[PDB]
């Protein structure tokens, strides 16, 4: 197994570097040769602006 | 008096003007041989047009008499209105000097742009415009031939030579120089005359350089002495390496002969650890470098460090190394490159050169710059002061105005602004989704509240009273920009408009008044800062164009010499790089830039980087302290009463003794040296562990028995109200709490045992001169607490700005050996982590404002900032690889922080301690605070009269050879001859270089044989003629110690010497003997005035340094308990660490000058890849602590480097002002020494009276300001000098009546009467 793009969790969810609205981000992702758990973070982009995308912990 | 005495004198008799110009005055007069209608002071406006406005120029001469008149030339050419009249009217036009000034500003622009084809064609044009301008002013004046000609003015010597240099370059003349073309930028010095108020800063800059003449000769003397001293004891020492042993096999044949030297000179046999550039030094002394097993420390192989430029091997390179140690840049490298190869006891070389170099002689420079600027502002202020002398609409407005005017709506906006600043500081990188929503939905609430309070404000007050005050027009700009952030919320281009949320931080400036008062001083005298800041960046502009035209093509052509073969980040290759390598040397950091300008070039970098450090740092940055100083300076109870009060009778008598108080002080000192003896070796010293355990039992009973005695003595009310007894009571509680836990099983806390070093401060304040030193530090702590809070405010604006510029951007892809992969391999985190590399973050970053506060501290002290500015220039976006030198204009963020945060906020610390020290030193001498600086001059000159005693001549012996032994031991011919021999004895030590020869070494070995024979006769003469008064002068001891230890070196060869009579101690007594010069120059008035102020400050400068060592003592015993078990990183290694006390003192001394705190921080805060402690196995753990390393280093840096090093500048400043106030107006201390030096030749016995006929002889022998030459007799007839009944007069009656003479001849107004009134009160 372990395809280079894989998800765990419910059917229809946000993968890596895809914008998340506070939930709806996949349970686990196979990227970089491991299973990383994903989460919804808001990263800095400009003066007092931040785009919120799914990023691993 | 004199210059206006030749005003109408030469303009009447020698040569009158040919014109005048002051406020649109365009006449053309003559020298009264063919004149035309100048003036008769009737101030008329009848005949001509320029004569009509000449009345307006003369009405301008009624309020502004002498400020603007343009004094024309002499006639000297018989030009009775030829075509020369056209040039004298062209020259005085206000558009002529506006036109040449604009072409200078345009020609500066085409110097920062790179050279192209059209760059050469404009140099043809600008040299044409500058040469019409040199023809007009010489066809309107003379050349130099008469007075008031062209080359008589110093601005015209600039724009003439720079035009002549442009002739030799442009048109082909001499072909070959090409270095003069760099000097064409000097024409843009005359653009200082465009900013109003320029003459005060330019005159204070010229008055400084004139007044630094006698300091440079005294610095060059002391740099000469320390560079001979460092030549003699460090020659060949920086070449010491670890060399491998010659084998017992191998590629080198077994025979030990000169094949040893073949093997040893081979560079592959010198130890270097892996991925290191330079070879580690080592030494054979005790705490030195310690070569690995299989090796030996040897001299003479390979070079010195730093491309061979750091050495003490010749006199040239020793002078440069002693000079970078006086300067203080990167001195921790030389300090650590010298104690590793020579050993730890050589800190004594570095304590002396830092005490006398940078703590004394570089504060005499500040004291001269402050006096030059204060003298110009005092002139400018008095020159200006002479010049100065509807029915519901009106209904709700009374209701809306009822809440807005009141100070409760003003409180509610003050809470929201404080709450808005908090939400801008909570923004950071990698926020989760709900916490980021709070910061957006709070922005919507803060914006709409600022809108509501700006529409309830124009309705309440008026629409025409809202725009009245300036705070409502700044609040109105905030609500305009906040609309633009919401109207352009998501359209485009909104990065610029959201930057103006930072302006809401400055609305806190209205409410709390500590910051409001600080802003008013900036708005009161602002143009004084604009002149200093424009002169600062213009000098930097001139050294930046000169630098890239002289050193620019070396960096490209000889680029192969650099260690990787690439350019450094700091070079001279274009304009912005040349502006930053020169701005860096303004800030005090010039020698690493000088090392590679000289690697790639020639000797010409050494005058460049010294001259940009001298003008930039030592004059311009001190002229900014002198600016902050002038603006910011302002049963049956009576049966038990007889028993309980006899208890308090005994204890109060016992608490006041001298012997009880010296016993308590002796216990505290001895037990505190016991505390410096727990170190990393105390386990495995079993006898020392038990002594440490028993002293903690004696002191926990000594602290209780003493506390009970002090509690019967002073009572409960006066014990628990003093701050010295809350210090004692915390130590008593902390040693009873240790005694409680130790009985109950628990091991005692080691951080509570160390609290008894604070009990060391109370007897420290009892030392002889410590009361001015410690009273200033107690009076200054509420003042410097307010500079912290205001500085925390202004650094908050640059922290939240720098988080929004740089957060999340200091990540980079990193290889196995912690080297950074370039792009074209990994361009982002996807490519980095696909190939198993590491995507690391910098340890110093701007990720949140807590990290940002710690990076701005590191660029303000200029210690660690080179790495921080490299990350910011490389940073491009969030998940992207940084590219070298791509965001290159982020250097401008750091220039405006360093200007406003380090050149301004940190110098307010020096401003406070100067102001506090003057008024505490006045309080300690019993003087009154309300005495305005003139009455204390006369009080000081009378108190020296009452303390004056005439000294007695040394009794001449009467023996058979000992008459001549006194004759020659006293004459100035013999005492000057033996001073020239001391200068020649030591200048011969300067031609000692490393690896000289055996025959050059024997010529000089014979010359030292001649001087010791000469110095042996000069010792035996002055001991015969002065039999026991020989030992009274301290330089006669050092003469006598040197001759004894030098004769006893030449003989006594069969000694058991094991450094017993070592030649290193002989070399120091040859050189320390030079200091007889410091008491021979007195004809140099400028130096004798500056050694006098030093000598009077030596007592309280020794007290600042002995307070400094106790602060180093307390932190060394705390740092050994915190950081003794720490893994090596950055600066902590096998030599420099916190293991022992003496090794801790090597670090805290370096770190007191802030040198290298960034790499000390990197180790003692390291919490990664370490080992947790294991108590029940015997392991202590190699982990640091981030929270404890910050609260230890930020504590030491502000306690020792911001306030106690700045106490050296305060003490020097106070005495230089008092000694120069004596030489100008009153009487210096060395002037009372010359009275009694002339007095003892009229009574050698000190019979304290002289004959009356001897007094007219006396006053001829005095030198000024006390002398009265011939005919002195009729002035003696006015001093009236009361005579005793033998025609013999007392010495004080002569000296009192000569002090009154000096004050009468020098000051008219209040000088005689106030001096005579003070002499009646003191008698
Ligand atoms: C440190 O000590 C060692 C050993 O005492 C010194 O090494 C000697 O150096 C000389 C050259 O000057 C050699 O000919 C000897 O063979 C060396 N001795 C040994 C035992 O190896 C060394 O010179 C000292 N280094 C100093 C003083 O800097
Ligand atoms: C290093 O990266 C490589 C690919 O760039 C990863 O590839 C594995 O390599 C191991 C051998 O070390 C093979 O047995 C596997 O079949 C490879 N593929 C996978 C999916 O594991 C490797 O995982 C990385 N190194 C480590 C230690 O994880
Ligand atoms: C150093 O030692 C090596 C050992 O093989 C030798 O080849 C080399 O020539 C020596 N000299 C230099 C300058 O490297
Ligand atoms: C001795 O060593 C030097 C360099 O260390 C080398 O140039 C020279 O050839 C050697 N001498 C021999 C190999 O005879
Ligand atoms: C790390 O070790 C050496 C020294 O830089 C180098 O040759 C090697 O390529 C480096 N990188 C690795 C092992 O990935
Ligand atoms: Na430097």
């Amino acid at each position: 197994s372990a395809k280079d793009g894989d998800v765990e969790g419910p059917a229809g969810c946000k993968k890596y570097d895809v914008e998340c609205d506070s939930g709806e981000c996949c349970q686990k992702q196979y990227l970089w040769y491991k299973w990383r758990p994903l989460d919804c973070r808001c990263l800095k982009s400009g003066f007092f602006s931040s785009k919120c995308v799914c990023r691993d912990v | 008096d004199k210059g206006r005495g030749a005003n109408k004198d030469r303009d009447g008799s020698a040569h009158p003007d040919q014109a005048l110009e002051q406020g649109s005055r365009l006449p053309a007069r003559m020298r009264n041989i063919f004149p035309a209608e100048l003036a008769s002071t009737p101030l008329e406006d009848f005949d001509p047009f320029y004569k009509n406005k000449k009345t307006f120029v003369v009405v301008t001469k009624a309020g502004d008499i002498f400020r603007f008149s343009g004094e024309k030339s002499l006639w000297m050419l018989d030009p009775f209105t030829p075509i020369r009249r056209v040039a004298i009217s062209t020259m005085v036009q206000p558009i002529f000097s506006y036109f040449i000034m604009i072409t200078i500003l345009i020609h500066c622009i085409f110097m920062i742009m790179p050279a192209t084809q059209t760059t050469y064609i404009l140099e043809l044009v600008f040299l044409s415009i500058y040469t019409i301008e040199v023809v007009v002013k010489v066809l309107a004046r003379g050349f130099i031939l008469h007075p008031f000609a062209y080359l008589r003015d110093p601005w015209n010597w600039l724009d003439f030579l720079v035009t002549l240099i442009g002739y030799i370059t442009l048109v082909v003349d001499l072909g070959h120089l090409y270095a003069l073309r760099a000097f064409r930028v000097l024409r843009s010095w005359r653009t200082v005359t465009i900013v109003p108020g320029w003459r005060t800063i330019v005159d204070a800059l010229s008055l400084s350089i004139t007044s630094l003449k006698d300091l440079v000769l005294l610095l060059l003397f002391s740099l000469f002495v320390f560079a001979v001293l460092g030549l003699q004891i460090y020659m060949g020492v920086l070449t010491q390496k670890c060399v491998k042993h010659f084998p017992a096999d191998g590629s080198w044949g077994n025979f030990t002969d000169e094949r040893w030297f073949n093997y040893t000179s081979n560079s592959s046999h010198w130890y270097i650890p892996d991925d290191w550039i330079e070879y580690p030094l080592c030494g054979n002394s005790s705490g030195a470098g310690m070569c690995p097993p299989g090796y030996t420390c040897l001299q003479g192989y390979g070079g010195n460090p730093n491309y061979g430029y750091t050495s003490f091997d010749t006199f040239g390179w020793a002078f440069l190394s002693v000079f970078r140690l006086v300067t203080l840049d990167y001195w921790e490298d030389l300090y650590q490159l010298a104690l590793r190869s020579a050993g730890p006891w050589h800190i004594l070389f570095f304590i002396i050169v830092v005490f006398y170099g940078t703590f004394c002689f570089l504060n005499f420079i500040l004291a001269v710059v402050v006096m030059s600027y204060t003298h110009m502002v005092k002139r400018a202020d008095e020159e200006k002061a002479a010049e100065r002398e509807c029915v519901p609409w009106q209904k709700l407005q009374g209701a809306i105005g009822a809440v807005v005017l009141s100070p409760f709506f003003e409180l509610f906006i003050a809470v929201i602004i404080v709450l808005n600043i908090t939400f801008m500081a909570l923004d950071h990188h990698d926020m989760n989704i709900e916490f980021e929503r709070i910061l957006r939905t709070g922005n919507y609430i803060f914006t709409s509240i600022y809108i509501v309070e700006a529409v309830l404000k124009i309705i309440a007050l008026s629409p025409k009273f809202y725009f009245k005050d300036s705070w409502n027009v700044f609040d109105f700009i905030i609500v305009v920009f906040a609309i633009l952030e919401l109207g352009l919320e998501g359209v485009q281009g909104l990065s610029v408009f959201r930057s103006f949320r930072l302006l809401r931080v400055f609305r806190l400036a209205k409410f709390w008044p500590t910051l409001n008062n600080f802003m008013s001083v900036m708005t009161k005298s602002y143009g004084a800062f604009v002149n200093v800041m424009y002169v600062m960046f213009l000098l930097l502009f001139i050294f930046a164009i000169i630098g890239m035209q002289l050193f620019g093509m070396n960096y490209i052509d000889n680029m192969e010499r650099f260690p990787d073969g690439d350019l450094p980040r700091w070079n001279f290759t274009d304009f912005l790089h040349s502006f930053m390598i020169v701005f860096r040397a303004l800030c005090g950091e010039w020698i690493e830039s000088m090392w590679d300008c000289m690697l790639v070039g020639d000797w010409s970098c050494i005058p460049f980087f010294v001259a940009v450090f001298f003008v930039g740092n030592l004059v311009i940055l001190n002229l900014l302290i002198a600016l902050l100083l002038n603006n910011y300076g302002s049963a049956r109870d009576s049966s038990v009463q007889r028993m309980w009060s006899n208890i308090r009778r005994v204890c109060f008598l016992l608490a006041k003794n001298k012997y009880f108080q010296k016993f308590v002080t002796a216990v505290l000192v001895i037990t505190s040296v016991l505390l410096a003896l727990e170190d990393i070796y105390l386990p495995q010293r079993p006898v020392l562990v038990n002594i440490t355990l028993y002293v903690d039992y004696v002191l926990t009973a000594f602290f209780v028995i003493e506390m009970i005695i002090m509690l019967f003595a002073v009572g409960f009310k006066k014990y628990f109200t003093s701050k010295w007894y809350w210090l004692d009571f915390i130590v008593v509680v902390a040693y009873l709490l240790n005694f409680v836990l130790m009985c109950a099983g628990i091991e005692a806390l080691q951080t509570l045992r160390l609290l008894r070093v604070f009990r060391l401060f109370r007897p420290l304040s009892k030392v002889n001169g410590m009361q001015v030193v410690t009273s200033t530090l107690v009076e200054a702590v509420p003042h410097i607490f307010n500079v912290i809070l205001v500085g925390i405010f202004f650094w908050l604006v640059f922290a939240i700005m720098g988080v929004q510029l740089f957060a999340g951007k200091f990540y980079k892809c990193v290889d196995e050996n912690s080297t950074v992969l370039s792009h074209e391999i990994t361009m982002d985190r996807n490519d980095c982590l696909h190939e198993n590399y590491t995507w690391e973050n910098s340890p110093m970053n701007f990720d949140h404002v807590g990290n940002a506060y710690l990076s701005l501290l590191q660029v303000a002290t200029f210690k660690g900032w080179l790495q921080i500015m490299n990350d910011a220039i490389d940073s491009r976006e969030v998940h992207k690889q940084p590219i070298r030198e791509t965001n290159i204009y982020m250097y401008l963020y750091f220039i405006f922080f360093i200007v406003f945060g380090s050149f301004f906020i940190l110098k307010l610390f020096v401003c406070i301690l100067i102001d506090i020290f003057r008024q505490q030193r006045r309080k300690a001498e019993g003087l009154s605070a309300t005495d305005s600086r003139t009455q204390l001059i006369y009080r000081r000159a009378v108190m020296r009269t009452m303390s004056a005693k005439p000294v007695k001549r040394i009794p001449k012996p009467t023996c058979h050879p000992q008459s001549l032994m006194y004759d020659i031991s006293v004459n100035r011919k013999f005492e000057y001859t033996m001073m020239i021999l001391i200068i020649l004895n030591v200048a011969v030590m300067a031609i000692d270089h490393y690896g000289q020869s055996m025959e050059f070494s024997e010529v000089l070995d014979y010359l030292n044989l001649i001087f010791i024979i000469i110095f042996f006769v000069e010792c035996v003469i002055k001991v015969s003629g002065l039999r026991h008064h020989y030992f009274k002068d301290p330089w006669n001891i050092i003469d006598f110690l040197y001759v004894v230890l030098a004769i006893a070196g030449l003989m006594l060869s069969d000694v058991i010497e094991k450094y017993f009579i070592s030649p290193t101690l002989l070399r120091i007594l040859r050189i320390l003997r030079v200091g007889r010069l410091l008491r021979y120059f007195q004809s140099a008035r400028g130096m004798r005035l500056l050694l006098l102020a030093l000598r009077k400050a030596l007592r309280t400068l020794f007290n600042v340094s002995f307070l400094l060592f106790v602060i180093m003592f307390v932190y060394a015993v705390f740092g050994m308990e915190f950081f003794m078990h720490i893994r090596d990183a950055g600066a902590i290694d096998d030599v420099y660490n916190f293991k022992t006390f003496g090794q801790s003192i090597i670090l805290l001394f370096q770190l007191a000058t802030s040198a290298g705190w960034d790499g000390v921080y990197f180790a003692i805060a390291n919490e990664e890849d370490c080992r947790a402690p294991d108590h029940e196995l015997g392991y202590p753990g190699n982990c640091g602590s981030r929270a404890l390393g910050i609260a230890y280093l930020v504590s030491y840096l502000i306690i020792t480097c911001l306030v106690v090093i700045n106490m050296y500048a305060a003490v020097i400043l106070d005495y230089v002002l008092e000694v120069y106030e004596d030489s100008k107006e009153g009487l210096t201390d060395d002037d009372y020494d010359m009275f009694f030096e002339v007095w003892q030749q009229f009574d050698p016995e000190a019979t304290q009276y002289i004959r009356y006929d001897q007094l007219s002889e006396l006053l001829e022998a005095l030198q000024p300001p006390l002398q009265v030459q011939k005919p002195n007799k009729y002035k003696i007839l006015s001093m009236n000098i009361p005579i005793c009944k033998d025609d013999h007069i007392f010495y004080k009656d002569v000296l009192e009546a000569l002090v009154k003479d000096v004050f009468s001849r020098r000051g008219s107004p209040v000088e005689a009467g106030d001096v005579q009134a003070p002499n009646v009160d003191e008698a």
